[PDB]
RNA sequence: GGGACGGGGCCACGCGAGCGCACGGGGUCGGCGGCGAUGUCGGCUACCCACCC
RNA sequence: CGCGGACGCUACGCCGCGACGAGUAGGAGGGCCGCUGCGGUGAGCCUUGAAGCCUAGGGCGCGGGCCCGGGUGGAGCCGC
């Protein structure tokens, strides 16, 4: 008769318009619940200290979880065994960072790249101004950028990360599905440093680029990124 | 049939031609005049081909009938229209539509007879 | 009734030892002498002038011998002063010494 | 709320109390 | 029907309202504001009578078209832009124009039209500059103001008045609005000691000055 | 005060010049055509620096503004009038150029048939 | 339980209808001014000459 | 009530998204590059001037090369 078969279109018009609302009213609260869990992580690791001075014992942290790797050196005159490794994190040009969970089965292998690579521990903030500046997906072993959590909840919707701000939750505290958002993202192209590195040879010690920089390395994230 | 002789056709007919980087096609019932599988005239069972009045003034439209087929003699017709500028291009968009007949060459074959009546005005 | 341009001599196009990129030309404007100065001649309409045989047209007035290449000021160059200049067609090697001027009028004031 | 196939109701008694 | 009232909130940042959509609610008082619930054209003739058509069918396609382009969403036309200032302009100072065939006269400023352009009125007798506009990157301001909220400016002279129609002759209203603003600005700056020398004389560079040197 | 083209876009291309051979003036029989050289001593196929380049790919052209004349159409080569009925559609995009053995007595029934149709002809008063 | 008048924040409080601004799925002007017939406007390429590298 | 709705698709075609491009000896593919000749075909062109040469003439192609105008020349020539 086409006077209900419009009816019925519409119906199916407004089911999905009131889906997109009572999905942005869930991010929303996906983001108060971790900006109040930061402020809790953040204030909690000086108190112990606090009393710890209050009697006079000291307060040792736990050492961290998460380190970003950046390479610095080229593709000539490069060792067989690491050339392996760098291409077991996928590090293929100069000036390439990921973000590696630690544990002793990955120190160990990033001890014998220390000529090539200058690593650290990211802030906070160089985790956002990676992700929304510099962050490029990889949807069919191709390199579609991040423009809506669409792009996101196809590829990780069987593990409850729906959005931008859960994995970076999960990044930041590493959850337990680290490695299906870190083998998602594509390796960072970061751009030459502003300035100028001290010299790109030697170890961090005697005044170079390499080696561990625990946390000088969000000196060389506000410098390049 | 009509795929068949496509895939014969399509590149060593005699209507044929290739110069410039182009190709382009001299049927006698054709229009946009290039090798498509839309545009040829003698393949299909309904062709629709556009030509000037023999005379100076007027525009015959020479279509195609179904019956006889296989007869070159009776199979086409010929009609002339030597009128204004609307009811000639309103009497093509209703000979194309109006009977269904191969809808797809309307707009180019009313194109092609504006060109016509553009052409065979008095030039200044 | 005066000169309403500043001075200004043309010095080197942009190069490096064993190259050269022809495309930015480098200047020195008397009277400045660092870097923190030169914050002024920004944006600045710089120009050319030159003369030659044929007799050319001229915007408000007979067709005169002389000739004009525009330009524009890009970014300072060096610690001390020296300036870069973008023109829109590239600069002969006649002119290393002579005399081009700056204009002030796309002022910031 | 989220998956569209446990709250359709409860859309359905929000759309009942949203007029 | 009913009044356009003004927005509720006002703006904090551009972009950024300072409520929220929850004090909004009850502050619009949306707890009491539930809602539920041609062509053909006859004609007589004095046979019968005719329907024409409105909008008739063309007489000659071209041979090609062009397709149609997509859209964009935040390009204005000129006339409905924004229009901005400098810092340092106010009605009644002191300008140095530069670039027309009135090269380097010291002239006085009026106010801002809505096209962007200025209202640059020398005064006759001493400049022989009349009210002319200039343009505001063409400008240098030089530091010296007087007052001006004691004038009745015309309200017909805008930028209909001064733009081109195509020898030439000058209009007498040229002379008159001349004429009648210069005889209320000028006891204004004869007042002022060593004025009306200064507008008068031209600025110019010589040896020993820099432009990045002195200030004005 | 001509035939206009549909479009008229910026025709930009990435090399003006030619390319002539190496080693082509100091012999008359090295003709400036160009084969590519095959030697191991050369410098040309080792791309030192301030030499002659190579005609790599890289300059070709964009695909909308190939084969474009100056005046925005296409070339299209004629001998006799029969093949202007093919251009009566496809009009403000391509022109003709006639050919070098057609003799002057026809130029002057093919022209006037090419003005008619409002077709450009490139060479229009070619004899007299 | 107030402590007997208390300031700021909470996406709490299966067809509703019309209008507008927009840092929003890759630029537009619904903006202008002077030069043009025997002396001048355009033509990168192709010819001679000079210079920087 | 009214007799109205662009472009396309030579499927060996057209359109969109990504990463990459060094290269001798050597290997492969595409060549609407080219020469001399034969079956087919262009109701081809040609003493109102064909081949061939010449050119500070106008242009296209990444390139191989081709095409046009202007001069000499005097009888056979080209495209698919
Ligand atoms: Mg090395
Ligand atoms: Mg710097
Ligand atoms: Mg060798
Ligand atoms: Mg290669
Ligand atoms: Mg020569
Ligand atoms: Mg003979």
């Amino acid at each position: 008769n086409f006077a209900e078969l419009k009816i019925k279109r519409l119906r199916k018009k407004f089911a999905q318009k009131m889906l997109r609302k009572a999905r942005r009213k869930l991010i929303y609260e996906k983001a108060k619940h971790y900006h109040k869990e930061y402020r809790q992580m953040y204030r909690t690791e000086i108190r112990m200290a606090r009393m710890a001075r209050k009697a006079g014992n000291f307060y040792v942290p736990a050492e961290p979880k998460l380190a970003f790797v950046i390479r610095i050196r080229g593709i000539n005159g490069v060792s067989p065994k690491v050339r392996k490794v760098l291409q077991l994190l996928r590090l293929r040009q100069i000036f390439n960072g990921t973000f590696v969970k630690l544990n002793k089965a990955s120190i160990n292998m990033l001890r014998i790249v220390e000529p090539y690579i200058a690593w650290g521990y990211p802030n906070l903030k160089s985790v956002n101004e990676l992700i929304y500046k510099r962050g490029y997906g990889k949807i069919n072993k191709k390199r579609i950028a991040l423009t809506d959590n669409t792009l996101i909840a196809r590829s990780l919707g069987k593990y409850n990360i729906i959005c931008m701000e859960d994995l970076i939750h999960e990044i930041y505290t590493v959850g337990k599905h680290f490695k299906e958002a870190n083998n998602f993202l594509w390796p960072f192209k970061l751009s030459s440093p502003r300035g100028g590195m001290k010299k790109k040879t030697t170890h961090f010690v005697e005044g170079g680029d390499a080696g561990n920089r625990e946390d000088q390395i969000n000196r060389l994230i506000r410098r390049m990124n | 049939s009509a795929h068949l002789q496509w895939m014969v056709v399509r590149n060593c007919s005699s209507f044929l031609i290739k110069r410039n980087k182009q190709t382009y096609s001299t049927e006698p019932n054709n229009l946009k005049a290039r090798n498509s599988f839309r545009y040829n005239g003698l393949i299909h069972r309904k062709t629709v081909g556009v030509e000037p009045a023999a005379d100076g003034k007027g525009v015959v439209v020479v279509m195609k009938r179904r019956s006889g087929q296989r007869k070159p003699a009776t199979s086409y017709v010929r009609t002339t229209i030597n009128k204004n500028a609307r009811a000639t291009l309103s009497s093509i968009r209703h000979m194309i539509r109006k009977n269904k007949y191969h809808p797809d060459l309307r707009m180019a074959a009313i194109r092609r007879a504006s060109a016509i009546l553009r052409s065979q005005k008095p030039v200044m | 009734s005066g000169r309403l341009w500043c001075k200004a001599i043309f010095a080197g196009y942009k190069r490096g030892l064993r190259n050269q990129r022809e495309h930015t030309a480098l200047l020195k404007i008397e009277g400045v002498y660092a870097r923190d100065e030169t914050e002024f001649y920004l944006g600045k309409r710089c120009a050319y002038v030159y003369k030659a045989k044929n007799n050319t047209v001229t915007p408000g007035g007979k067709p005169n011998k002389t000739r004009v290449i525009w330009g524009k000021v890009t970014r300072a160059h060096g610690n001390s002063g020296m300036v870069r200049a973008k023109f829109r067609s590239n600069l002969p090697a006649k002119a290393i010494g002579h005399r081009i001027r700056v204009m002030l009028y796309p002022s910031r004031i | 709320i989220a998956h569209p196939k446990l709250g359709r109701r409860a859309r359905a008694r929000i759309a009942r109390g949203l007029r | 029907k009913g009044k356009p009232h003004c927005s509720r909130n006002p703006v904090l940042v551009r972009g950024i309202g300072r409520y929220s959509r929850s004090a909004m609610y009850s502050r619009k008082a949306l707890y009491k504001r539930k809602y539920a619930a041609l062509a053909t054209v006859t004609k007589p003739v004095g046979g019968g009578t005719r329907v024409v058509k409105l909008r008739k069918m063309p007489r000659y396609y071209p041979t090609e078209d062009v397709p149609r382009k997509l859209l964009s969403h935040g390009k204005k036309p000129f006339s409905q832009h924004v229009r901005k200032l400098r810092a340092s302009i106010t009605p009644g100072t002191i300008l140095i124009i530069l670039t027309g065939r009135h090269r380097g006269k010291r002239v006085v400023f009026l106010k801002q039209l809505s096209s962007g352009l200025l209202l640059v009125t020398g005064p006759l007798s001493l400049n022989r500059v009349p009210l002319r506009r200039t343009h505001q990157k063409f400008v240098i301001a030089t530091s010296t103001k007087i007052d001006i909220s004691g004038v009745k400016i015309p309200k017909h002279l805008t930028d209909a008045y001064f733009k081109k129609k195509k020898k030439y002759e000058i209009t007498e209203q040229r002379k008159v609005d001349q004429k009648a603003v210069d005889s209320q600005i000028l006891p204004k700056i004869k007042a002022v000691p060593q004025l009306q020398g200064y507008l008068r004389s031209v600025f110019a560079l010589t040896n020993g000055v820099y432009p990045h040197k002195l200030v004005f | 005060a001509a035939l206009r083209p549909l479009v008229k876009p910026k025709i930009v291309k990435k090399r003006t010049k030619k390319f002539i051979r190496h080693q082509s003036d100091r012999y008359v029989k090295i003709k400036r055509n160009w084969r590519k050289p095959r030697g191991i001593d050369n410098r040309v196929r080792r791309r030192f620096k301030g030499q002659i380049l190579m005609p790599n790919i890289g300059y070709g052209s964009n695909k909308k503004t190939k084969h474009m004349l100056p005046s925005g159409f296409r070339k299209f080569l004629v001998h006799n009038v029969k093949e202007l009925e093919v251009l009566l559609m496809c009009n403000k995009s391509y022109c003709a150029e006639i050919a070098h053995n057609v003799s002057s007595k026809n130029r002057k029934a093919i022209v006037e048939r090419a003005a008619q149709l409002a077709i450009r002809v490139t060479n229009p008063n070619a004899r007299l």
